[PDB]
């Protein structure tokens, strides 16, 4: 994986995210939604868990947005969970969670779940 | 128009 | 939040973690799981989502573990999300995900969810 | 479980269900959410998972609710997955996902999930 | 829905499901794992929400099976919640979490998350 | 003031 | 090789 | 004993 995983993934729905993966288990780079202009351009930041492995297993890996830029301000952030498996057809398939800051009588519909696949094409 | 959907 | 959220957090099973909230949404320190030991402190880094807030709501925030360090390699990671709500009993009140990596037969097993609330005491 | 299961069950948030645990694997009652009129009952129906037992597991189990009864039809249903453990202080512990109709321009945001436990007291 | 749900649906890993959708929420039927054998037959039952719907919305459903039948008892049950949507490739969108009964010190890790899509081919 | 939330 | 995977 | 957990 590291070398595997820095690059550029799309998901199904239009988003783009850009990674680097460093060498002791850092991920950083940016998570952008649409439209190709700087306002849907927002910081990720996550770890992998790098493996010695003998049997194709993917890598382990999380990373986390918070969708506050300098145009937009959401009161939410997501976290997406899951695995790189690399190779001809490399994939990331993930589950996320996305809470919003709610008032505690609201605190028990905070948070959704939902999946996504990203690509490298 | 959350930010994680299409578009915005 | 910013300066609530700096500081220790401890939940219900027994784990501690240290967290700096930067003042550009960054969450930066370590998560300790248990016996009181250098093998069993991991990385931490995340998100948060600042926001005017008008209405007591809870901040947005989620941070990834990924657990390899000098000591173990359990070729997994986990994803936490939710909010911190400041005050008298300032807590973090979060869901979460674990992904290992696995075969591809077995990738539809690949991931636990459930929920830890942290508190400074 | 199954006698240990039949009875009201109440949870943090003010909501009952009374259930029937009948003997091949049903699961069926009411769920009623607040105020203590007719007007808050809902129909359940699950199933859960008997087993002879020699190391004190709990029993898994899982019941669905659709938000629609003669007063109120909410356009959505929870489903809760969980496992009861008898004793002094039974309780059943659950995750839970509910999902709403949605177009499908907003069906990545149809899902939200959260966890309950539910006391006999 | 109602009509529409009522047949044989397929998912991407080979299960299949039978299920009948009655007049007043009730979805009753049979989940099949593999094989094509009496042995990976398992019993489901759960509700839909019936909607007046203006829009092209979702039908809101859920359903249960434990996986107890006479031939294996796997000391879980699985819960799917999503929505119905009709027409040309009618799917069922799902969420599912799989709880397997534990000791107390391992209910943290009880319960699987994941996602299915069924379609009628 | 969704049925499963308080109150409702 | 739990019933709700393939095969079993 | 996964890391996670309690102890390890």
């Amino acid at each position: 994986a590291e070398a595997g995983i820095t690059g550029t993934w799309y998901n199904q729905l239009g988003s783009t995210f850009i990674v680097t993966a460093g060498a002791d288990g850092a991920l950083t780079g940016t998570y952008e939604s649409a439209v190709g202009n700087a306002e849907s351009r927002y910081v990720l930041t996550g770890r992998y868990d790098s493996a010695p492995a003998t049997d194709g297993s993917g890598t382990a890996l999380g990373w986390t947005v918070a969708w506050k830029n300098n145009y937009r301000n959401a009161h939410s952030a997501t976290t997406w969970s899951g695995q790189y498996v690399g190779g001809a057809e490399a994939r990331i398939n993930t589950q996320w969670l996305l809470t919003s800051g709610t008032t505690e009588a609201n605190a028990w519909k905070s948070t959704l779940v939902g999946h996504d696949t990203f690509t490298k094409v | 128009c959350h930010p994680q959907g299409p578009p915005c």
